[PDB]
């Protein structure tokens, strides 16, 4: 019994309007939006009993809730402000008593948008040191210059996503910490067997989803727009 | 003779914030308890009241009460929410709980639901179900209350087991109380010709009050309800329709088994 | 909606001079919000007590009001009753022959 | 706040046991379920405990729930690098759709994991697209040793993170160092406190 939102991630200025979406398939005639803030549980905003149907829960204030079908519950932010910057979770259920938790959505409200910047990504090669070392080889992907820090960074073999053999830094640092508006920086690796890298035929590629401006916003400046978009760095295995 | 234990609540609730929940409890026509709004703990209205339960039981069983009442407000609160706008306030509910004692031990227990003074759902067997003539809608406010393992379980404990064992300590603890015999007391008096005997204080229920020429049953005796007085009591008229003139001859006869068989006779 | 029956009756047999208690019963009414007062010659009696409000086997409500009173040749006792069912408030008097 | 977990946080290391506390005054108390939540992630679900005295298990995990005492407990066995996460405690107060549920502010656990063969190196690792930018990655150490920031703000050195190659049943640290604006590797983790086995290659 899934449930999904979209989307996963938003960055918006002050006075934007903001709309939050969950679609459930269930025919649950349940739904429900809750913030989570670190230092509080998950608090209800509103809820809905059935299409047609919003209800208040315990914090609703500067949130309208909409519930067109029995599919969909949205949230929508008229004015936003920057205190409603947090991680917004949907849920569905029916009579009984389980609620089915979507995946979150992370939105950043920004009181101007004048330094939203999409990275640059770099590939590193794996050292022939650390090869015959240790018969492992580590690629290392870096993401740097970006704002704000709202990025996802993923690593693909061939096509498909690898997990095993990744980490990446918790959170990006900042490069430039004597300023308020710092750009970012993010660091991750991806180690796998010599032979598996010193196959020609395995591609690598790192990639990162930058979260930035929509079509939408009006944009002042001369350099590109910052829009949300995919930066990427890629390598072929060699022997 | 068979005593029927009964807990009557009555819930009004006004708009979406404003609610009251009053209750009263009755042992055959004595009240037991009271248990108003204001108050956090259920009054006792005989010193017997606690029948043949410890200190320890009781207020176990009373804490349970006091989470009812609140959970009960809010649940009605989202049910109106759930089905609104098909449903909207103000709105009457009136539940009608308890049980009929029978010889041996046998007995019988009841939990009857009431909508805006309609008779609609009630507890039987092992959930909720709405009695012939109910609207369709009650079938989500049934399904909903039908998921509540919790609730239903105790409810079942309740009505099966606690009803019967607590009246059974009731009859116990109030029988000086229950088996009391008061002598009623009557009067005359007539209106435009009416003529009307007036018989009060009387306990307990059953009585027979006729219109009599010498000791011919006047035919044309009418009984009025009866009413109950506040000392527990009950009070009653029977009026006699008469041509005037023809009053002197008729008299009162009163029979109740607080008398001993000393019919209370009083002439015009 | 009921419509609310009222029914004024004494306690004991209604001798002038003599102190005594009379009652206004109150029945047949839906919904259970009501206003009863019991008159003294028109003016509002002060230490009036209410029973609990409780319903009958048909779902109605029913409520008893009883005051001390002392019935005189002069004095009128009548128990005024205000609820929604009605367009005006509904006053019954004692009458101690009825 | 009526759900309260304690411990705030806590640092364990890997195969070690834990306990995490839930106590709350929420009236009713139908259910109280334990929810796992990786940083960046939704609640998974572990266990819903809804007797009044209750007892559960889901693998590794163990839970009771006394409802006289308005107390839960969660018992992880064996911890593993995995169950680095917040855990959330929360209680429902009916048993249907009509209950409200009360969250708890969540236990942060952090599981450090087990080095088994220690190696700790400093490689540079040149850019596919041109030869002369790099990076200078410091690998294979101890979860002992500890990765100070640079000296320099020229210089970016991010903290150690721990990457396992579950097929080759292996785990490892790492840190990255870099800065354009001359620099190298052996100067790279100079404000650290590096092994004295540390293998910096030609
Ligand atoms: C009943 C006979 C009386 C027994 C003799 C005692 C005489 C004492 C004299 C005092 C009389 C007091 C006034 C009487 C008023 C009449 C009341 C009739 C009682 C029957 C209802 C008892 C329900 C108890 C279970 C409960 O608290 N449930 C709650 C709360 O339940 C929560 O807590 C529950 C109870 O907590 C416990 O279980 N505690 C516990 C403690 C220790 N060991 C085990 C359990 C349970 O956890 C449950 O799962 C959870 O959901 C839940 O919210 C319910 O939904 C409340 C409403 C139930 C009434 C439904 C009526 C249908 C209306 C339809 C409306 C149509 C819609 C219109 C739009
Ligand atoms: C409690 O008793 C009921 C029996 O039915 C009773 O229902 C009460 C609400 C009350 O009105 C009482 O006077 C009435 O007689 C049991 O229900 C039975 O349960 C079995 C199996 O669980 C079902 O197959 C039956 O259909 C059902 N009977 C009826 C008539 O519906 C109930 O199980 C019992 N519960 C406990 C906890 O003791
Ligand atoms: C009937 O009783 C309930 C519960 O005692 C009252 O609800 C409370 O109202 C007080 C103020 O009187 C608030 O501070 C509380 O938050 C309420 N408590 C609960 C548990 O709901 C209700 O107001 C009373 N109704 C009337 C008409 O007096
Ligand atoms: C609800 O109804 C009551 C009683 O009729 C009234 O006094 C009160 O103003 C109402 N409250 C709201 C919030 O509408």
């Amino acid at each position: 019994a899934a449930v999904t939102q979209s989307p996963r991630n938003k960055v918006a200025v002050t006075g934007g309007k903001v709309t939050l979406s969950c679609n459930q398939t269930n025919n649950h005639n349940n739904m429900y939006w809750y913030r989570q803030d670190t230092g509080h549980g998950l608090r209800l905003i509103h809820y809905s009993y059935g299409a047609g149907s919003t209800e208040k829960g315990d914090i609703p204030d500067g949130y309208k809730a909409s519930r067109p079908s029995q599919e969909n519950f949205s949230l929508i932010l008229e004015l936003a402000t920057p205190s409603q910057t947090s991680v917004y979770f949907c849920a569905s259920g029916d009579e009984g008593y389980t609620q089915y938790f979507g995946p979150g959505t992370r939105l950043l409200v920004l009181e101007d948008l004048r330094n939203v910047t999409p990275p640059k990504v770099s590939l590193f090669e794996p050292s022939k040191a650390e090869i015959s070392h240790t018969q492992k080889a580590t690629l290392v992907c870096l993401a740097t210059g970006f704002y704000p820090d709202h990025v996802e960074l993923s690593w693909w073999v061939n096509g498909k996503e690898v997990h095993s053999g990744v980490c990446t830094d918790p959170q990006p640092l900042k490069e430039q910490p004597a300023l308020n508006d710092s750009r970012y920086s993010l660091s991750s690796r991806l180690r796998v067997s010599a032979t598996f890298w010193q196959n020609p035929r395995n591609h690598f590629r790192c990639q990162v989803q930058f979260y930035g401006l929509s079509e939408n916003d009006e944009w002042t400046q001369d350099r590109a727009k910052p829009v949300t978009q995919i930066v990427s760095a890629e390598a072929w295995g060699r022997a | 003779k068979n005593y029927t234990f009964r807990c009557l609540q009555m819930s009004s609730f006004a708009n979406r914030s404003w609610s009251r929940t009053d209750s009263v409890v009755w042992l055959g026509d004595l009240q037991t308890h009271r248990w108003s709004n204001d108050s956090a703990t259920i009054s006792f209205t005989k010193p017997w009241s606690q029948g043949k339960l410890s200190n320890q039981q009781w207020e176990k069983l009373q804490h349970m009460f006091q989470v009812y009442r609140v959970s009960f407000t809010r649940d009605i609160q989202e049910l109106v929410k759930m089905m609104s706008p098909k449903e909207d306030y103000p709105i009457e509910i009136q539940l009608s709980a308890g049980c009929e004692m029978y010889p041996g031990n046998a007995s019988e227990s009841f939990l009857h639901v009431a909508f805006q003074g309609k008779y609609v759902v009630r507890f039987w067997g092992t959930s909720w179900q709405t009695v012939p003539g109910a609207p369709s809608w009650l079938d989500l406010p049934i399904k909903v209350l039908n998921a509540d393992q919790g609730t239903s379980a105790t409810v079942q404990m309740l009505l099966n087991d606690t009803c019967p064992l607590f009246v059974r300590g009731l009859l116990e603890a109030g029988k000086s109380d229950l088996e009391k015999q008061e002598k009623p007391v009557a009067w005359l008096s007539s209106v435009p010709r009416q003529l009307v005997c007036h018989v009060s204080g009387f306990y307990p229920k059953p009585v027979w009050v006729m219109w009599m020429r010498g000791d011919q049953e006047q035919q044309g005796t009418h009984r009025g309800d009866f009413l109950p007085n506040a000392d527990e009591t009950w009070y009653l008229q029977a009026t006699l329709d008469v041509e005037a003139g023809e009053e002197a001859g008729l008299a009162c006869r009163v029979k109740h088994s607080s008398l001993g068989g000393q019919d209370i006779i009083l002439y015009w | 909606q009921k419509t609310p029956q009222i029914q004024v009756y004494s306690r004991h047999p209604p001798e002038n001079g003599k102190p005594n208690i009379l009652n206004c019963y109150v029945t047949q009414f839906h919904p259970p919000h009501i206003e009863i007062q019991m008159l003294k010659n028109g003016k509002k009696i002060p230490k009036v007590e209410m029973s609990d409000m409780s319903f009958s086997k048909d779902w109605s409500f029913y409520i008893l009001a009883h005051t001390e009173f002392t019935p005189t040749e002069t004095d009128t006792y009548a128990c005024r009753v205000k609820h929604a069912s009605m367009a005006e408030p509904k006053t019954v008097y004692w009458d101690r022959d009825m | 706040t009526q759900v309260e977990q304690s411990p705030q946080s806590l640092v364990v290391r890997q195969g070690e046991n834990c306990v995490l506390q839930c106590n709350y005054s929420v009236t009713p108390d139908n259910h109280l379920r334990w929810f796992k939540q990786d940083t960046g992630k939704g609640l998974v679900s572990l266990t819903v405990l809804v007797d009044q005295k209750d007892k559960t298990s889901n693998g590794r995990y163990s839970a009771t729930l006394d409802k006289d005492a308005k107390h839960s407990t969660l018992h992880i066995t064996a911890t593993l690098l995995d169950d680095t996460a917040t855990y959330i405690c929360v209680v429902g107060d009916r048993g249907s759709a009509l209950g409200r549920l009360h969250f708890g502010a969540g236990t942060q656990l952090i599981v450090i994991p087990d080095i088994q063969n220690p190696d700790p190196a400093v490689y540079q690792l040149r850019d596919s697209k041109s030869s002369d930018k790099s990076v200078c990655l410091f690998t294979d150490f101890d979860s002992q040793t500890n990765v100070s920031q640079s000296k320099d703000s020229d210089v970016y050195i991010t903290d150690k993170c721990v990457l396992d190659m579950r097929s080759m049943d292996f785990k490892s640290n790492s840190a990255v160092a870099w800065s354009n604006k001359d620099f190298a590797c052996a100067n790279a983790f100079n404000n650290s406190i590096i092994p004295e086995d540390t293998f910096f290659p030609s």
